């Protein structure tokens, strides 16, 4: 009673999200409501007529990279079949002739050429926006999509919830060269619906551009998170932006990165680092030690690991206390937890 | 008359932390004697022929005795790297010298367990509340500044909201526990102290005022580290000297020396350069 195609539901927010992408290998499944549980899809009499169908039915309209077959990894023993909505065109065998599984991608991304780091190069961080208010800096946020940005709800409250004083700067390392039109104009703001302003959580909001950008070698997209993405305790991951390169510093006229790495939130939850501020839609990144950390201006700014081979977006940098300092990581939105959410907006348009 | 052995079976005998050393000179002795009157189990010497003992003559002797716990005698191989050879008696590894491992008849022989470490004793550590035979050495060793104190101010914990630390007054001529008042979202005097959440673990080594050290050639462990979340009180005040409690010294251990019913006894023979003749 989930994805059967009943739409007995007020907001459709179960039917909205029946097909999603698994792993670091974007492996195709889909819900099925009969066994309450999602199913790789095999493929046999697949084609990318369906994968197509596929991405447009995921929030990804009209973008399409490259549909193939893979031996399974997933540990799955019940697959899918293709026989309405694409979800709706599959049904439950055990073996399929092919014994290959869809892998679905229906974007490009996630290739390349702050306190602690060295200026960036050109194309190092291709999903980079400086977001600009009143044509000053004040967040940054990260290429998803050519008309997507995903960015902190913090930035956007009122009375900065209006579109019309937003514009994104792209492919640009230097804030002495963002010049007066040379960005893109926002469209449309949205913030998540239960963001908290006092504890600061599901603190994650994307902007839509009305003039999509134009991709080459220095702009890019970043991954979004699937799940199962695994990735280790202590993964090793990236952070970049305009912020202040000390504390009470100003903002940055070069793009920085330093590289962090993950922190439990079993040790970020202790009493002597965050006493049980840290829920399931935070991350912790960055050292004990201080030394190396984002700083104010880079709020918005990506949180980017690379996993076979790919960038892919884990946070996005939110709160923290001091700048750079012992026993106090940054905290990140979890965009893992928000990845549904996005989708649900991408598609609702 | 050296009398080595009469010192060697004296039943009061120093764990590993405190070692005892004397010095043997202008006096003479024999080596076949020396191990008939100990219980010897092993008798070797690294980089000095024993043979040529027997014969020598040597400006002076040097002996550092101690019990050895059941469950660290290989820890005493030289190289080695542990805890008893780290952090309480390094053997020297340059000077010519005899390792002489031997026992004594655990009916009698009594341990001395005894903190060595001055900053420790100043601050409230007291004795070993342990039972016979126990052998106490160290597993981590700290020093410290003749500033230190492991208290926070009267003044500063007063003024905490979160995370308040323990606070009293400390000797003149030291300084307070480092201590600052942050902000974290709505939280404003969340306070922030060093060697959090003690010395051994700490998540940043750099902000505690207590730094781990090796014991060298000739020199006892610093001492043990002190959990400043124990010392001093809570809501405390310039009526309080700054005492810590014994479940705030961290870094050791024990063990027992009772094998066969008998004490288990290291003592490292230093040959230096005389008069100190074998006539054996
Ligand atoms: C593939 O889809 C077709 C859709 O027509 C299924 O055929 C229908 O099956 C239902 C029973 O579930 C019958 O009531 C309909 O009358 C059938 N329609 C026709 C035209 O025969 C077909 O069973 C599906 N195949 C599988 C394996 O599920
Ligand atoms: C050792 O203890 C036994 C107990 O029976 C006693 O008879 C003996 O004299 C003691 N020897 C020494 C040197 O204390
Ligand atoms: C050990 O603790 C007991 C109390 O349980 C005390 O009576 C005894 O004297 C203590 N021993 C030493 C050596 O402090
Ligand atoms: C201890 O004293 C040394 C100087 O000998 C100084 O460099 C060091 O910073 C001091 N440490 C503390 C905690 O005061």
């Amino acid at each position: 009673n989930w994805c059967d195609g009943v739409s007995h539901c007020p907001g459709g927010e179960d039917e909205n999200r029946c097909v999603r992408l698994y792993g670091p290998n974007f492996i195709l499944q889909v819900y099925s409501s009969q066994r309450k549980s999602w199913h790789p899809v095999c493929q046999d009499d697949w084609n990318e007529n369906y994968g197509r169908a596929a991405c447009r039915d995921m929030g990804y309209k009209n973008n399409f990279y490259s549909s193939q077959g893979i031996v399974d990894d997933s540990g799955s023993t019940s697959f899918m079949k293709l026989n309405v909505d694409i979800y709706k065109k599959l049904y439950h065998s055990d073996a399929c002739s092919s014994k290959a599984v869809v892998s679905l991608r229906c974007i490009a991304c996630g290739v390349n050429l702050i306190v602690g780091g060295e200026s960036a190069l050109p194309g190092a961080w291709p999903w980079q926006v400086s977001l600009h208010v009143q044509n000053v800096h004040v967040c940054g946020g990260s290429i998803i999509t050519p008309e997507w940005i995903v960015t902190a709800a913090h930035c956007v409250e009122k009375p900065l919830n209006n579109p019309w004083h937003w514009t994104a700067f792209a492919g640009i390392l230097r804030q002495s060269f963002m010049f007066y039109g040379a960005g893109y104009q926002v469209e449309k703001v949205i913030s998540h619906p239960n963001y908290d302003s006092k504890t600061k959580n599901n603190d994650i909001a994307l902007m839509k551009l009305q003039k999509p950008l134009t991709f080459n070698d220095l702009v890019k997209p970043v991954c979004l998170p699937n799940p199962g993405m695994m990735l280790q305790p202590e993964q090793l991951c990236w952070i970049s932006g305009w912020g202040a390169t000390e504390e009470k510093g100003k903002t940055s006229e070069v793009l920085n990165a330093a590289k962090v790495l993950l922190i439990e939130t079993q040790r970020c939850n202790s009493r002597y680092v965050y006493d049980n501020l840290i829920t399931p839609a935070m991350i912790c990144a960055g050292f004990l030690q201080g030394n190396v950390d984002s700083c104010q201006g880079d709020a918005g700014g990506p949180l980017v690991c690379s996993k076979n081979n790919i960038w892919w977006l884990i946070g996005d940098t939110s709160w923290g206390s001091g700048c750079a300092k012992a026993y106090r990581p940054g905290v990140y939105g979890n965009v893992m937890v928000f990845t549904d959410w996005i989708y649900r907006q991408m598609r609702a348009d | 008359d050296c009398d080595i052995d009469k010192w060697l079976n004296n039943f009061n005998v120093p764990s590993p932390l405190n070692w005892e050393r004397k010095i043997f000179s202008n006096c003479n002795f024999n080596l076949s004697t020396l191990l008939r009157l100990v219980h010897t189990d092993s008798f070797s010497c690294n980089n000095f022929d024993e043979s040529k003992i027997y014969g020598s003559c040597f400006k002076s002797i040097v002996l550092d005795k101690f019990a050895i716990p059941n469950s660290r005698r290989s820890d005493l191989q030289l190289g080695s790297s542990g805890f008893l050879q780290s952090s309480n008696y390094k053997i020297d590894t340059t000077s010519s010298s005899c390792q002489l491992y031997y026992s004594l008849p655990a009916i009698n022989v009594t341990i001395n367990n005894y903190n060595p470490s001055s900053w420790n004793r100043r601050y409230g550590f007291n004795n070993f509340n342990l039972s016979s035979h126990s052998v106490v050495y160290s597993r981590y060793c700290f020093s410290v500044n003749n500033t230190f104190c492991p208290c926070a101010k009267p003044s500063f914990a007063s003024s905490c909201k979160s995370h308040k630390p323990p606070s009293a007054s400390c000797p003149i001529g030291t300084n307070y526990r480092s201590c600052e008042s942050t902000t974290v979202l709505d939280h404003t005097d969340w306070c922030r102290c060093s060697c959090l959440p003690d010395p051994i673990t700490a998540y940043d080594p750099r902000s505690c005022s207590q730094k781990k050290s090796l014991v060298g050639v000739g020199e006892h462990c610093a001492g043990f580290g002190v959990d400043e979340e124990k010392c001093g009180v809570l809501d405390g005040s310039y009526n309080v000297s700054c005492l810590c409690s014994t479940d705030a010294f961290l870094g050791w251990s024990y063990d027992t020396c009772v094998s066969n019913n008998r004490c288990n006894i290291f003592s490292n023979f230093i040959l230096n350069g005389g008069t100190t003749c074998s006539n054996d």
